[PDB]
């Protein structure tokens, strides 16, 4: 069986810059314990129907974890835009997968503030499909050659979230999970139940 | 590497970093207001300290993007809203003298008292000003109140306006009226464009269409009140200023008791048939949510009925105990209210809020756009919420009036007399007060001629006459809170001209066929959408695009005000049949 426990179920979730990133190869992959996980505010899966995924195998399959706002969670999608799938997670034109997402305000949130999210909002330019991005530099806006410092056209690109339960259902933190499988040349070894 | 991305990025960093700074600030002011306590309290000053510190900081950062190379719109907007810096023009010394001057005359109208009983303004003045109907009660209590912090505040008030022109010609303004008149000036196309200097010319044409109303209703009042006040009331003249209800003659809703068109049919009160029925807060709450969600606009959020707190706390906590409409930001719209089950706390709780469907719909701009047209449009969408559910009709289909009843002509009258003793009679007042303080500000009336030229005023636009005669030695502009408190008092008179506006626009879009002041918005999802056009810009789009969104008109119209009383202007017309509608300016009561 395929750890899909441990990526939905999991403890804390990482940053949406930092996407949590794990290949699953060489194990009976059960398309059906995606489901448990609450009422889903997305399911959606694009180039294939989430039924008949127990009907096919591929080589790999990618679990990208990341938590997200609510407004935010619309972006996670192929080819449209915005703040996160800008300079944070890109996802390919061409994207055969499926994206889960989930509210955890209960696990995520707190009542002074829980600042350990953080979130890319300021780059030179955009990312490629599947790319990641841990730079702290100081975003250097106009001409003045920033050293180091904060202040006038000198802005830090990592900003935090300021998750609280008082939010509404916008900005609460939402947990999404991407599945991207992989049909490469290589000899299928995830195929589904029997 | 133009300035223009620059700035972008310089706004969105700002956005981002206030959408955290004044939802904390929010916050801490939301948790002082639940709890009244020591610590709440310096917990809310220092969020409001490092607010405003941030702000005054980014406002000076700001004003180094100069509006003329901005050439997007809404990036343009968003600087010029941010680079106004207000009040941190002045140097630390000018500062400091005004803020300890708006402390001393605050401390001194908040710890006013007039005794010779002995009692304060709030608990004893206002009760005597608004129930008891004796001459001399009235008389020596607004003399003396008039006396004491008139001549109080005067010398403090000589020097604020001083402080105020400085403080204004330092932002590049050049009095404080134009200062306070600049919240209604737009930019835009050249249809979409409006100055400040146009207002003075407008406030005062809107006031030509009022005036025949106002005095067939003043000539009704003063007709009512010869009964009351035989030897102390001119046929022919005008009326004292301490027999309007109120200390200062701003609402004539006092007068109803002594001024009623029919007594042996009272007013409609659905206090008892929401008793019998057993409804409370949440009821009441739950109804105006129906209301709202009825005419098509988006339904509350889970936090309001878990957050928010509906109903007065049983636990000892001590609140304002006062309606107010919170937007914490993120999502979080929280109502504090004294909500009891009396039908003018039901009233109110649809007008609050509609304050709230305000702030939801606004949400998606930019935090620098979050906020109504003008100060005289926030307060016009909850009104028209409770003109139209404070309706015959609506009452019947919700259950509170049964269904065997039927509308009766003495009744509407009796309400719109009611009605009018309220909102037509505080216009002249409102306006005669802007004017006023805007030719003081303005240095066109001499520090040597003030109390001369207001009560001048006082005799030609109100039509109010003063008891006994006050030289300059007193400062009565200054006993009202709105003028001792720094605070505007010219978006009462747009409100209620905005509100029969949008009431007019949003019930000829539902092809209503009847009354103005009986529509029912109910039903009707064409006027939700409609008004939604309006309530979704906020600031992002000037006043003037806003309002011909709803109206079609891209200025005030007092034209929908004057249809909402036409029935009972025209049953003024026909009862002051008998008398002279106007007033002689000559007519003194401390003259023989
Ligand atoms: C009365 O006011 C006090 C403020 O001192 C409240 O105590 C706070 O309660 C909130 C919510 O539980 C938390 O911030 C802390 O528990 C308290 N803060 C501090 C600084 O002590 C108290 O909750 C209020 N009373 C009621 C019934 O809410
Ligand atoms: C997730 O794990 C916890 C603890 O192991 C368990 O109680 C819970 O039921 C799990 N969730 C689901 C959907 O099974
Ligand atoms: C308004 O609609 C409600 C439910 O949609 C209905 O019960 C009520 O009778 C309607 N009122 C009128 C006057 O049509
Ligand atoms: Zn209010």
């Amino acid at each position: 069986l395929c750890p899909f426990d441990e990526v939905f179920n999991a403890t804390r979730f990482a940053s949406v810059y930092a996407w949590n990133r794990k290949r699953i190869s060489n194990c009976v992959a059960d398309y059906s314990v995606l489901y448990n996980f609450a009422p889903f505010f997305a399911f959606k899966c694009y180039g294939v129907s989430p039924t008949k995924l127990n009907d096919l195998c591929f080589t790999n399959v990618y679990a990208d974890s990341f938590v997200i706002r609510g407004n935010e969670v619309s972006q996670i999608a192929p080819g449209q835009t915005g703040n996160i799938a800008d300079y944070n997670y890109k996802l390919p034109d061409d994207f055969t997968g499926c994206v889960i997402a989930w509210n955890s305000n209960k696990l995520d949130s707190k009542v002074g503030g829980n600042y350990n999210y953080l979130y890319r909002l300021f780059r030179k330019s955009n990312l490629k499909p599947f790319e990641r991005d841990i730079s702290t530099e100081i975003y250097q806006a106009g001409n003045k050659p920033c050293n180091g410092v904060a202040g006038f056209n000198c802005y830090f690109p990592l900003r935090s979230y300021g998750f609280r339960p008082t939010y509404g259902v916008g900005h609460q933190p939402y947990r999404v999970v991407v599945l991207s499988f992989e049909l490469l040349h290589a000899p299928a070894t995830v195929c589904g139940p029997k | 590497s133009l300035t223009e991305e620059n700035a972008k990025t310089f706004l969105n960093n700002f956005n981002q970093e206030a959408e955290d700074l004044s939802y904390q600030s929010s916050l801490a002011s939301w948790n002082y207001n639940t709890n009244i306590t020591e610590e709440n309290a310096q917990k809310m000053s220092e969020a409001a300290a490092k607010w405003s510190a941030f702000y005054e900081e980014q406002s000076k950062t700001a004003q180094s993007f100069s509006l003329q190379e901005i050439q997007t719109p809404i990036i343009k907007r968003q600087l010029q809203a941010l680079q106004q810096s207000g009040s941190s023009a002045l140097s630390a010394d000018k500062n400091k003298q005004l803020n300890t001057i708006l402390n001393t005359m605050s401390t001194i109208y908040s710890t006013g008292k007039v005794c010779n009983e002995c009692l304060l303004l709030e608990p004893g003045l206002d009760e005597i000003m608004a129930t008891s109907t004796d001459y001399n009660s009235r008389l020596w209590a607004w003399e003396g109140w008039r006396a004491e912090v008139g001549k109080q505040l005067r010398p403090l008030y000589e020097e604020y306006v001083v402080l105020k022109n400085e403080m204004a010609r330092a932002n590049n303004y050049n009095d404080y009226g134009d200062y306070w008149r600049g919240d209604y000036e737009a930019e835009g196309a050249d249809g979409y464009n409006y100055n400040r200097n146009q207002l003075i010319e407008d406030v005062e044409r809107t006031f030509a269409e009022i005036k025949p109303l106002y005095e067939h209703l003043h000539a009704y009042v003063r007709r009512k009140l010869m009964d009351t006040y035989p030897s102390y009331i001119s046929p022919t003249g005008c009326l004292p200023a301490h027999l309007l209800g109120d200390m200062w003659g701003r609402f004539w809703t006092n007068l109803y008791p002594l001024t009623v068109p029919f007594a042996q049919k009272p007013n409609i009160d659905v206090t008892d048939a929401m008793m019998n029925q057993g409804w409370d807060a949440e009821r009441i709450f739950q109804e105006a949510e129906k209301f709202f969600v009825s005419v098509g606009l988006p339904h509350m959020t889970q936090g309001f009925w878990a957050n928010s707190m509906l109903t007065e706390p049983a636990d000892g906590r001590k609140v304002v105990c006062h309606p107010t409409a919170w937007d914490l930001g993120h999502g979080d719209f929280r109502i504090k209210m004294c909500t009891k089950v009396t039908m003018d706390n039901f009233l109110t709780a649809h007008h609050e809020m509609g304050h709230i469907q305000y702030d939801m719909a606004y949400a998606r701009q930019p935090f620098l756009l979050r906020n109504g047209a003008n100060e005289g449009f926030h307060e016009a969408v909850g009104e028209i919420m409770s003109l139209s559910a404070a309706t015959p009709k609506h009452l019947k289909s919700i259950g509170l009036l049964p269904s065997d009843f039927q509308e009766d002509s003495e009744t509407e009258i009796n309400f719109l007399l009611k009605q009018a003793l309220t909102i037509v009679g505080t216009l002249p007042f409102t306006y005669m007060l802007e004017k006023w303080r805007w030719m003081v500000f303005r240095g066109e009336i001499p520090k040597e001629q003030w109390m001369k030229k207001w009560w001048e005023m006082k005799r030609e636009i109100v039509g109010v006459v003063e008891p006994l005669p006050h030289d300059e030695t007193y400062c009565d502009p200054a006993s009202l809170f709105h003028v001792s408190n720094d605070y505007s008092f010219i978006r009462y008179y747009t409100r209620t001209i905005y509100q029969f506006q949008f009431q007019e626009a949003l019930c000829q879009a539902a092809k209503y066929n009847g009354s103005l002041h009986k529509c029912d918005i109910s039903n009707s999802t064409e006027a939700g959408q409609k008004l939604l056009k309006m309530l979704s810009l906020g600031n992002s789009e000037p006043w003037t695009k806003a309002l011909e969104n709803v109206v079609g008109a891209r200025n005030m119209d007092v034209k929908p005000l004057l249809n909402y009383f036409q029935p009972l202007f025209d049953w003024l017309k026909e009862q002051n049949r008998n008398s002279f509608v106007g007033w002689n300016t000559e007519w003194s009561p401390y003259a023989d």
